Parts: structure tokens; C-alpha cells; sequence
């Protein structure tokens, strides 16, 4: 039988987290702002060869339940953490979910990548380095994603499955 | 020579596209008949208009309740349920066509499509056909699935018939 | 004086119960009389016909989204958006009415009655109303809801109005 | 807030587990059989004059799938183990899903109610006394109920939230 791999989508409110998913999973793009309070997906695909079953936690990221993160930590095996490149606390938010997670599970190896998403924006606020950097102390990628064009798409989730096999 | 028969999908009332089975007459020959008859509905009834009422992705697409249109109705063209035909065949893989049953000799007309290997259904469940074209559309159908089955949209059997 | 509205709840198009509402136009005026408006349906368009498309047994049903009917639209009778008027009352528990919203200043017509105190929505979502009767068909209304508010049946204001 | 209690219903197929979810959610009877995968609900109720959120899960008694119920048993905090009164085979299976939470678990002190269901049904094939000495023997209560009827569907789920609390 196939590998199930339980990702969890991580980030601030608004930064793409749904239109990620929803992207991968049904192939179309949502422009309409629908929060999510938890979504869970299923979706089989081919992954350097194996076919392996991934089971996606959709999450919110609405500050008032930052507490609350812990049950759904304890149970995935890697995380998308997932910023926008025109919000700058969300950039800082990044530490804490990184620190909530590596207590939660009692770990410091738990595989995790980078989502820088809206890159298709017109602005900016965070700086690809800057990115590179903090990935680089965590031991982690980073890959710039858009929803509407489906840029980076595909790659933000496969990458993060290979860091699973690896751990 | 084997009976041939075909849905068209369509999700939400959308055309999605069409999917066809080879009917292993050969191997089941009451079996087949049943769902070939029932894909013509000319008995009266059949699959046409009835939906796939549960999906679950890595594993397989399940419908054929046109008698409740809630997953535990149907009905076969030799009464409410027959008798298991036999387990020659096995579910070696996606696009295998087989019978949903609730325990021994309880086929209607619900059946399922594997999308994987099914190994252990062997021997509870009689297969007695694949799909021919059209498997493509099959997992597009898995989108639209989830963890226990319900399904994000409708999704119907538009039209159906013999090839 | 504070004005009284009603909504006649139906599941699956079959009829539930009428459930009434204070509308704290003393201390809310301008929410108050948006949500009167819209449930007489007085300036053309309203309530009547949309559905709950967020129920959480233990917290909150939501509705109000007549524009898209998905849960992401509505709008109210002075435009798309109008400010949060202030946050005098607070959710004090069940059948408190309050305004539902994607941030500071856009109410529109989307609203939640709680079903439990939900204190930590004070100082974010406007109160303006209460349950006066029908608390139970509020009650009943959670058998359909779900952990992330997923209806199993379709809950729709058939009919509103002023009482 | 209210204090959430994870509720699990275990049992062979077709003793009723689903049935007496949707009475206790829906306070209607499915005289189908639709056999379950997963689902889970919630309700709130008032148990001895507190309010507290009951989250339910409906599991699959499918055999073959026995090897599966692992997760679902780890985070559960009680157990509603329901067999059919006119089934005796779900009522020997009843020691296998014990075991099997016990094991899980890695405890003897699990929260945990016997549910004898069907008890409208004309021809039982178990005992009343035959399952409550079973329960005794387990040190824990036992229901009679029926789906079809009501007929103790509150008092199951309410004495399993009883168990919880004093498990505490
Ligand atoms: C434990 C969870 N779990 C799984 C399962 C299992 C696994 N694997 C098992 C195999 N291992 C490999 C060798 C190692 C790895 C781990 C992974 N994840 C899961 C899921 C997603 O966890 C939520 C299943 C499954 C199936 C049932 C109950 C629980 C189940 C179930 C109930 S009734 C039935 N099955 C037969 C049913 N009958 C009716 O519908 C009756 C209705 C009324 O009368 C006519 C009509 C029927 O005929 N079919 C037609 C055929 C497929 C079948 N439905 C079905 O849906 O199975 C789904 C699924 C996912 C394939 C199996
Ligand atoms: C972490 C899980 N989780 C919880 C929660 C929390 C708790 N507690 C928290 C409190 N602790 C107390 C100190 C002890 C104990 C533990 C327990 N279990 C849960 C649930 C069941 O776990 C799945 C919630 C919650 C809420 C959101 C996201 C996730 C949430 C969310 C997203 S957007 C929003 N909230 C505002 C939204 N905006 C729009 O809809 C916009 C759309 C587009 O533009 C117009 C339109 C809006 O106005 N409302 C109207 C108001 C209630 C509100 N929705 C809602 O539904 O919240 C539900 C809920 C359950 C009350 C809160
Ligand atoms: N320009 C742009 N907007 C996006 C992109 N992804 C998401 N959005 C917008 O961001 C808003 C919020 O999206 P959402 O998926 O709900 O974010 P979430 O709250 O983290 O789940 C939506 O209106 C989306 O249209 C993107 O790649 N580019
Ligand atoms: N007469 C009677 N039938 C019941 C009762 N409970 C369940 N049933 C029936 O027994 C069948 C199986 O019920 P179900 O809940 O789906 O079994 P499960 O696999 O344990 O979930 C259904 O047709 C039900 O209508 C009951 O208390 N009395
Ligand atoms: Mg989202
Ligand atoms: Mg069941």
C-alpha cells in the first residue's frame, strides 16, 4: 500500500494558505475571501517515482487561537509555513510557529519549508535573503508561490514531502 | 465477445467527460449482465441520473444507488440482491470494476472503481470488469472525494449506455 | 425603542420554527436598523431565501450571505461595508445576536447568533440583538452543524420580517 | 469554556453504533443501513447541571480492519462499547475491543460503558443478567438501549461523561 503523509499549512491570516490547497487539489483558484476554521484534504500522487497519499491540514491564522495549535502539531508530520511577501509579521510570526511546533513534538529535526506566497504581487516587504537566511539556520527551503497563475504550487508541497522522507 | 458499456460524468450538472468499461461476460456472466443492463436501463431503470456518493482518494470511486440516492439503496435486475457469482478475478489495480455488497451474497447495483490495488477485497467482492477509456476522468472524480467518502460536489451519472 | 424581527427557519425546505429578535436599536442604531432592513427586505434585497452556512454546535450559527451564498459575500443597506458603531454589549452568552466580519469597520450583512458565551469575540464583533423567542429552534438548528461548521442539511430563512 | 469530552463508539457492524449517535444528534431514528467509514459530531448538553461539548466519534466495526483502530483509541477518552441483543457474536466480540483500548491505552482504569442495543426487538439471544455480570466483571456500568425507541440513548452517552469525569 501506498505512504499517507500528513502535511499541515501554516501562517498568518490571508497569506494563501486555502488558495494553496485548493490550488493543488482541485486545480482552480479561489478569489473570494473564504477564512477557513479547519479544512482537511486527500490527494494520491506520484513523488519521484513512489505513489504516496498526502492528507492536508488546511489551518487559520487568526491570532486569537494561537494556543490551540498544539493538537494539530502533535499529529502532523511536516509543516508548510507559510508567509506572504508584503506581510512583515507574518515573517515574524514564523519563530513562534517554529518554536511551537519543536516543543510540541520535543524535537528540533521536524521537516518544515519555507512558502513565501503572492509573488505574483506588485510590492513587497520581505526580502528573499532574509528568507534564505532564517531557512538556512533552520535547515529548511523556501519557494515563492502565486495561487491565481499556480506558480511554485506543485514544487511548495513536493518539496516538503521529500524533507518527510528524509527525517 | 465482452459487452462494452459507458458513463458520462458530469459534476454539478458540468460535463466532465466520459468514461467506458469492458464487462467481463466470460469470467461473470450474471454479473456482467446486471450492470450492462442497468447502464441501458432498459429494465426500466438504472444508473442513469444516479451518483457516485462516495469517494475516497488512494482508493476508489463508489456509486450505482438509483433506487435512494443515499448510499444504501439499489437494486440488481434479479430482484433487490443476488448471490456472490464468483472470485475468480482479482483487483490487481486502478480501473478495476467491482460489486459493493453489505456481507455474502448481497449484490444490487452498487458497484465501485478502484483508483490503487485493493488486494484485500479479494474474495468479498466480485470483479467483473475494468475500465476501457476514460480512465482519466475516474481521477478526476478523486478531487472531489475525501477522507470517508462524502464528496465536495454532485457527481453524476449524466447519461450512460452500451457501446 | 428597540424594534422586533423574526426569521422562519426551514431544513431541507421542510418547516422548523420561528425564531423572534430583540434589536438593541437603543444602544446600536445603525446595526440594528441594517439587520431590520434587511430581514423585512424593505430596500429590495435581505434575508429571506439565504441560508446558515456556519454551524458549530457549542459556539455560534452563522448565516446572512445573500449576495453569493457561499459564506463570503452579503452586504448591508448604507453599501458594501459600514464601520463597527461601537462595542457596548458583549457575548454574554447564548442568543446573543452580533455582527459577523473580515476585520475592523466591514459589517455587512452576515451575522452569528451564539449558543454559548463567547467572550473572547468582545471588542472585535458588534453586538446589537438577542433571542426573545425561539431559543429551542436555535438549539435544534445545531443537530446540522459540525467542528468546522459544515451543514449536513440546508438551513434557509424561508421567510423575516418585523414584528 | 464548556469541558469537551471525546467520546468513541466501538462495537461489531451493525449493532447500532450509528443509529444511537443520530438519536442522541438528531433525535431520529435511520432504519437503514448505511455501514459508517468515520463521522464525528458534537452536542452540547447539560450533564448534573453543567454544560459541557460531547464530540462523538462513529467508528467501523468492519474485521478487517481491526488492526486500524489504534489512532482513534489513543486520543479518545471514553468508550461506548455497544453490541446487539439479538447478536450473541457482537456480544463475545465485545472482550476483543476491550482488550484491544486496554492494550492501546496501556491501562486497566479506562472510562468505558456497556451498551446492550436492539432491546426493542422481540427475540434477544443475550441475557440481561448474562451482560451485567459481564459489565461487573469489567467494573462498569451497563445500558440497555434501543435506537428505534430512544430507550436510555441520553443515558449511555450521559453515564460514559459521568465516567470520564470522575476518571479525572
Ligand atoms: C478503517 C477505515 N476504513 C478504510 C481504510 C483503509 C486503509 N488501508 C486498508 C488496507 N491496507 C493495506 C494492505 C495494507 C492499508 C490501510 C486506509 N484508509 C482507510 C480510510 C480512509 O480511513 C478513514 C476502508 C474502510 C471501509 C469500511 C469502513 C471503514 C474503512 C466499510 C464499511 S461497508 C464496506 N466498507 C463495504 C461497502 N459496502 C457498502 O457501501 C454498502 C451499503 C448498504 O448496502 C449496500 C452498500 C462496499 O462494498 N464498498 C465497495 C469497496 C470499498 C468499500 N465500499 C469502501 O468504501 O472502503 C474504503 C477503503 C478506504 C478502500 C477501506
Ligand atoms: C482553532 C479553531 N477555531 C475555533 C475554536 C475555538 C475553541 N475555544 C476558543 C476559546 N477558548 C476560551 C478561553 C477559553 C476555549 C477554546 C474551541 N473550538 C474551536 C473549533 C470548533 O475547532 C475546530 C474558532 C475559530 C474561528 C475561525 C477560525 C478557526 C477557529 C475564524 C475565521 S474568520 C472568523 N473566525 C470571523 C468570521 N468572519 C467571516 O466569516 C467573514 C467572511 C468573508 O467576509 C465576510 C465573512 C466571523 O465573523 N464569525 C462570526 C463569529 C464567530 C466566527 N465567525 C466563528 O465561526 O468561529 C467559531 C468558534 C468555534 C466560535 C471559534
Ligand atoms: N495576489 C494574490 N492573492 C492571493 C494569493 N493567494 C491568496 N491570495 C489572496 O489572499 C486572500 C486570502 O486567501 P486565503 O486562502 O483565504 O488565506 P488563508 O487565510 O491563510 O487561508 C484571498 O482573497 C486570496 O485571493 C496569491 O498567490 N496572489
Ligand atoms: N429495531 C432496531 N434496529 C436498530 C436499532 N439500532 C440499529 N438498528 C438497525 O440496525 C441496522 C444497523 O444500524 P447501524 O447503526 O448502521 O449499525 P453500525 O454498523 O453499528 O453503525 C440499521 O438498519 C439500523 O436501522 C435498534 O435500537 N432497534
Ligand atoms: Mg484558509
Ligand atoms: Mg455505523
Amino acid at each position: 500500500g501506498m505512504t499517507e503523509y500528513k502535511l499541515v499549512v501554516v501562517g498568518a491570516c490571508g497569506v494563501g494558505k486555502s488558495a494553496l490547497t485548493i490550488q493543488l487539489i482541485q486545480n482552480h483558484f479561489v478569489d473570494e475571501y473564504d477564512p477557513t476554521i479547519e479544512d482537511s484534504y486527500r490527494k494520491q500522487v506520484v513523488i519521484d517515482g513512489e505513489t504516496c497519499l498526502l492528507d492536508i491540514l488546511d489551518t487559520a491564522g487568526q491570532e486569537e487561537y494561537s494556543a490551540m495549535r498544539d493538537q494539530y502539531m502533535r499529529t502532523g508530520e511536516g509543516f508548510l509555513c507559510v508567509f506572504a511577501i508584503n506581510n512583515t509579521k507574518s515573517f515574524e510570526d514564523i519563530h513562534h510557529y517554529r518554536e511551537q511546533i519543536k516543543r510540541v513534538k520535543d524535537s528540533e529535526d521536524v521537516p518544515m519549508v519555507l512558502v513565501g506566497n503572492k509573488c505574483d504581487l506588485p510590492s513587497r516587504t520581505v526580502d528573499t535573503k532574509q528568507a534564505q537566511d532564517l531557512a538556512r539556520s533552520y535547515g529548511i527551503p523556501f519557494i515563492e508561490t502565486s495561487a491565481k497563475t499556480r506558480q511554485g504550487v506543485d514544487d511548495a508541497f513536493y518539496t516538503l514531502v521529500r524533507e518527510i522522507r528524509k527525517h | 465477445v465482452n459487452p462494452t458499456v459507458f458513463f458520462d460524468i458530469a459534476v454539478d450538472g458540468e460535463p466532465l467527460g466520459r468514461v467506458s468499461f469492458e464487462l467481463f461476460a466470460d469470467k461473470v456472466p450474471k454479473t456482467a449482465e446486471n450492470f450492462r443492463a442497468l447502464s441501458t436501463g432498459e429494465k426500466g431503470f438504472g444508473y442513469k441520473g444516479s451518483c457516485f456518493h462516495r469517494i475516497i482518494p488512494g482508493f476508489m470511486c463508489q456509486g450505482g444507488d438509483f433506487t435512494r440516492h443515499n448510499g444504501t439503496g439499489g437494486k440488481s435486475i434479479y430482484g433487490e440482491k443476488f448471490e456472490d457469482e464468483n472470485f475468480i478475478l482479482k483487483h490487481t489495480g486502478p480501473g478495476i470494476l467491482s460489486m459493493a455488497n453489505a456481507g455474502p451474497n448481497t449484490n444490487g447495483s452498487q458497484f465501485f472503481i478502484c483508483t490503487a490495488k485493493t488486494e484485500w477485497l479479494d474474495g468479498k467482492h466480485v470483479v467483473f470488469g475494468k475500465v476501457k477509456e476514460g480512465m482519466n476522468i475516474v481521477e478526476a472524480m478523486e478531487r472531489f472525494g475525501s477522507r470517508n467518502g462524502k464528496t465536495s460536489k454532485k457527481i453524476t451519472i449524466a447519461d450512460c449506455g452500451q457501446l
